[PDB]
RNA sequence: AAGAACCUUACCUGGUCUUGACAUCCACGGAAGUUUUCAGAGAUGAGAAUGUGCCUUCGGGAACCGUGAGACAGGUGCUGCAUGGCUGUCGUCAGCUCGUGUUGUGAAAUGUUGGGUUAAGUCCCGCAACGAGCGCAACCCUUAUCCUUUGUUGCCAGCGGUCCGGCCGGGAACUCAAAGGAGACUGCCAGUGAUAAACUGGAGGAAGGUGGGGAUGACGUCAAGUCAUCAUGGCCCUUACGACCAGGGCUACACACGUGCUACAAUGGCGCAUACAAAGAGAAGCGACCUCGCGAGAGCAAGCGGACCUCAUAAAGUGCGUCGUAGUCCGGAUUGGAGUCUGCAACUCGACUCCAUGAAGUCGGAAUCGCUAGUAAUCGUGGAUCAGAAUGCCACGGUGAAUAC
């Protein structure tokens, strides 16, 4: 999925989730594992909650963050 | 018109088979070409001496594939029906084209 | 080596003849320029149905009478140390010493 | 440490391999296996029948095994009706047709794997190491020998320390390739813990 | 060594001139070891050395070497608290192949554009008896004469 | 009719036809100053010719095969003093005096497992 | 560790299971197997349609599941100072010992010291020592030359036809392939030597004094390393320290050390054109040809489990042109953007390609390493591991030194 070949990716679980989500907008925000998965255009306005390793942490979408997979809004180790 | 090659790991052994075949084809009379020595293939590996460190000490094996070919050229009905199964040697293998 | 990472093993290769021998069009045949709908973009999002067990991928190809991770052979089958116990013996046909 | 396998580096110039057969790179590793699981059995199932050295071939898609022991009345019996009950496991094991043949051995103390065979045993029986390596020696040489080397290493009669002790009697050259020597191990999984024992015997320079 | 005594190589004449000593040359400047561009400079250096001044090739270069080669070198033995550098006669099969390694050395840190311009112009000041060569040449003979009192 | 040598220098094996007539040498269907070039691999051939003096008596038909510059050169200088060898029989002692009889067997020898290069160690730190 | 994105993973976070993910038993009921749906990050949980392998067990045993209880399984958990097995090392150094005899009250000694010589307790002569073993050497592999046998998928001296491509008939000579032999032994000559071992030279020879390299590592030392290749004595957890899964870490960075790659340029950079290798690999593999794309690469796609088919155009070099000593047409890090290929998945954390940017670096303090000949130096190719991922490891060849008083 990293070529236009093939196509940008993103989980079926987040993907059925999110569909529902923007069904009924936005809500209480939304606890998941996925970080390999590209941020697509329909989520934005969502506070949804990446797992860096030990807790959830929420980020916020935006039109900016629609290009860069999801992981890259937790910082998986802390330092200082 | 047939292609008879030997495939053996050790030299005195695929002779064994190779002589015999010509002694088989010169039981039919005549016309053999002559067992002729193919290039030998020899992979050589290195495996670690220790269950741990000390890389530095290695043991070097090889193993080789002595190769021979005869070339059957004249086909007789009874040199087909004879050519089976009369190598009398365990370990070599045996591939014939037509 | 640790009975529990043998049984992965074997999991893992039951799971990978059983599909990915029949379902291997999603990632091969429909993966090229043909038509360009949804019906590739059901294939990407199938593909993900199937059991995280891939064919390759998670193989980590270990010895067969230790189950070694490391220093494998793939035409012996044995590990790095193995080789040298099914020995110079004579286990292994026509496997000498070498000197050139 | 410092030596090599005597057995092993003499692999091609006087000494055989136990196994004898030929295959491609496709059908080596699987060939390899079903060696090494008719191996484990046949010791197994061989145990007190003082089975010295099995070599297998394989010609043509059918396993043709070879026992060599000292005691060829123990392993098939009353006109061979438990050979071939190895035999009908064998197939099994391999997947293949097999064949198994007995060669006796008449020099039960004059074979490596029987010396060392025979000497692990009496260990794990608790008789007095000096005892058991000293008669080795003597037994082999006085049936002839021109050289034998035993070797025994471990917690020797529950010493809380290790020891190594060999005793050597005769000639026994292992740098000179072209001699004939025979050389194994065993083990003694004894009530303090493993003794090892290693033999070499010398018996022709040709 | 300490055990063995040896002799030495049989070196392969130069292609053009037929001369042992510039064989040597070209191998004492060779770098890499690709006589292939080592040769290349030092003919290019010969041919223009032979215009410039003097006559033939194989000539200016044996008259240069006169002019470089050291009669006495200072070997140092170690006593006390510090060493004495005692003086000590060159061989004559050391004293060619020292200073044409004293020639190249020097001609390395010319000023000069390429080492064909650099290697002809020592070789003439060689022969005209100036540059950093024959500089050496002299401070080996000095202090073979500071430490003469300690032959 | 033709006489013959043989030339095994450094892996490089050649063969070589000596025909009495002028001066003319061919090498692998291509003149001698073109397949060399260099000025150490036109007169390594020539060295044996030239110091029996026939050079412009011989015709050389040559066919080289393996090797690299100097190991083929090498190599056609041994075999032309081997055909030399074959049409001539008082010659032995002269040429021999020169070298060119010697096989000057010296080829590149193994690695070596733990040296880095073949006889070059890596770097040894005490500490 | 001959190759951590998931896996490997043995670690952490979180979510779960217990006679269990792995093996032998007892009873109960089901042929197994197949497709698909729902909930979940996933293990799992709830299903919905699909099914029959020998008979004298046919009413159950033998293959495969679900369940129960108990025997037990399981541990990369501790002790390498309880062990086996396997290694490093002094050390490829020439030494380490024994039987009988003799000397000494005795620990011990002599043999093994002494004159030469040797790479070597190698060899000769002396000698209260006489012999023997483990070591040295030799037997082994490869390389250097010649002879005999065979001639494909290798070869082309002499013949004919040539789209001068071994291309085609055709030949067994030649290079080569691989089987078997010949050769080198201080063999011969002169001199020195205690007339001896041997040494210095001379001839012939492809090779001259163990021709070059490799394999081979004595008694033992460091109670050296490994309980995490494996096995094993004890000790311990056994609804747990066992087992399953998703994510993360093993790649963190004020610093220090080790092994390497690239350079700091003119015996070089770039552009065009063009010679010469060896060894090795290949079946969910190597992948020509042609087309496409500036390129990594994409498409159709022959050939080959192989002296033929692919990898695969070798590079340093040579000929011509420019750059004229500048942080430069040297250097290539770093960074922004655009992409390709594996792979469920490329953010943490892959390789590679296109455009732009252009850092430190202008020969490196004390100190310190390797190398004696096809060696150092320098230039490229291959392989193992491997879906992808080496400047490391292992192996091959091309050019090819200086110096040893
Ligand atoms: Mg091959
Ligand atoms: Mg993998
Ligand atoms: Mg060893
Ligand atoms: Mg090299
Ligand atoms: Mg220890
Ligand atoms: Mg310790
Ligand atoms: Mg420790
Ligand atoms: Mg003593
Ligand atoms: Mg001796
Ligand atoms: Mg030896
Ligand atoms: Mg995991
Ligand atoms: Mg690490
Ligand atoms: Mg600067
Ligand atoms: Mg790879």
């Amino acid at each position: 999925m990293r070529s236009l070949k093939k196509g940008p990716f993103i989980d079926l679980h987040l993907l059925k989730k999110v569909e529902k989500a923007v069904e009924s907008g936005d809500k209480k925000p939304l606890r998941t594992w996925s970080r390999r998965s590209t941020i697509f255009p329909n989520m934005i306005g969502l506070t949804i909650a990446v797992h860096n390793g030990r807790q959830h942490v929420p980020v916020f979408v935006t039109d900016e963050m629609v290009g860069h997979k999801l992981g890259e809004f937790a910082p998986t180790r802390t330092y200082r | 018109r047939i292609r008879i090659r030997l495939k053996a790991f050790d030299h005195r052994l695929i002779d064994q088979a190779t002589a015999e075949i010509v002694e088989t084809a010169k039981r039919t009379g005549a016309q053999v070409r002559g067992p002729i020595p193919l290039p030998t293939r020899k992979e050589r590996f290195t495996v670690l001496i220790s269950p741990h460190v000390n890389k530095d000490a290695r043991d070097q094996y090889e193993i080789r594939t002595h190769l021979r070919l005869v070339d059957i050229v004249e086909p007789t009905e009874k040199t087909v029906d004879a050519l089976m199964r009369l190598d009398l040697a365990a370990g070599v293998d045996v591939q014939i084209s037509l | 080596a640790k009975q529990s990472m043998k049984a992965r093993e074997v999991k893992r290769v039951a799971l990978a003849d059983k599909y990915f021998a029949k379902r291997a069009e999603l990632k091969a045949i429909i993966s090229d320029v043909n038509a360009s709908d949804e019906d590739r973009w059901n294939a990407v999002l199938k593909l993900q149905t199937l059991p995280r067990d891939s064919s390759p991928s998670r193989q980590r190809n270990r010895c067969r009478q230790t189950g070694r991770p490391h220093g494998f052979l793939r035409k012996f089958g044995l590990s790095r140390i193995k080789v040298r116990e099914a020995a110079m013996r004579g286990e292994i046909p026509g496997l000498k010493k070498a000197s050139w | 440490g410092q030596k090599v396998h005597p057995n092993g580096i003499r692999l091609g110039i006087v000494k055989p391999w136990n196994s004898t057969w030929f295959a491609n790179t496709k059908e080596f590793a699987d060939n390899l296996d079903s060696d090494f699981k008719v191996r484990q059995y046949l010791t197994k199932e061989l145990a007190k029948a003082s089975v010295s050295r099995i070599v297998i071939e394989r010609p043509a898609k059918s396993i043709r095994v070879t026992i060599h022991t000292a005691r060829p009345g123990i392993v098939i019996g009353k006109k061979g009706e438990d050979v071939e009950k190895l035999r009908k496991v064998v197939a099994d094991i391999a997947g293949v047709p097999a064949q198994i043949n007995i060669a006796e051995v008449r020099k039960p103390e004059l074979d490596a794997k029987l010396v060392a065979d025979s000497i692990t045993s009496q260990l794990e029986r608790r008789v007095m190491f000096r005892r058991a390596m000293k008669r080795a020696v003597q037994n082999a040489m006085r049936l002839g020998a021109k050289g034998i080397k035993v070797e025994v290493s471990g917690r020797l009669g529950g010493a809380e320390i290790a020891r190594t002790e060999w005793y050597r009697e005769g000639r026994v050259p292992l740098h000179t390739l072209r001699a004939d020597i025979d050389y194994n191990t065993s083990e003694a999984h004894t009530t303090y813990g493993v003794i090892g024992v290693k033999v070499w015997i010398f018996k022709g320079e040709i | 060594p300490r055990r063995r005594v040896i002799g030495q190589r049989k070196i392969l004449p130069d292609p053009k001139f037929g001369s042992e000593l510039l064989a040597k040359f070209v191998n004492i400047l060779m770098v890499d070891g690709k006589k292939s561009t080592a040769e290349s400079i030092v003919y290019s250096a010969l041919e223009t050395l032979a215009q410039r001044s003097g006559k033939s090739e194989l000539e200016a270069f044996e008259v240069a070497l006169e002019n470089v080669r050291p009669t006495v070198e200072v070997k140092s033995r170690r006593v006390g608290g510090s060493t004495y550098q005692v003086p000590v006669e060159v061989r004559p099969v050391r004293r060619n192949a020292l200073a044409m390694r004293w020639i190249v050395e020097a001609a390395r840190k010319r000023g000069d554009k390429s080492m064909a311009l650099r290697l002809a112009n020592e070789l003439s000041d060689a022969a005209e008896n100036k540059g950093t060569a024959v500089k050496k040449r002299e401070d080996v003979h000095r202090m073979a004469e500071a430490n003469k009192a300690f032959a | 009719n033709q006489y013959y040598g043989t030339g095994r220098r450094k892996s490089s094996a050649a063969r070589v036809f000596i025909k009495p007539g002028n001066g003319k040498i061919v090498i692998n269907q291509r003149s001698l100053e073109q397949y060399f070039g260099r000025e150490t691999a036109r007169m390594v051939v020539r060295q044996p010719l030239e110091l029996v003096d026939m050079v412009e008596k011989l015709d050389l038909y040559i066919t080289v095969k393996g090797g690299g510059i100097s190991g083929q050169a090498g190599a056609i200088r041994h075999g032309i003093t081997r055909a030399l060898m074959e049409y001539d029989e008082s010659l032995r002692s002269e040429l021999r005096k020169a070298g060119f009889v010697t096989r000057d067997a010296r080829q590149v020898e193994r690695k070596k497992v733990g040296l880095r290069k073949a006889r070059r160690r890596p770097q040894f730190s005490k500490r």
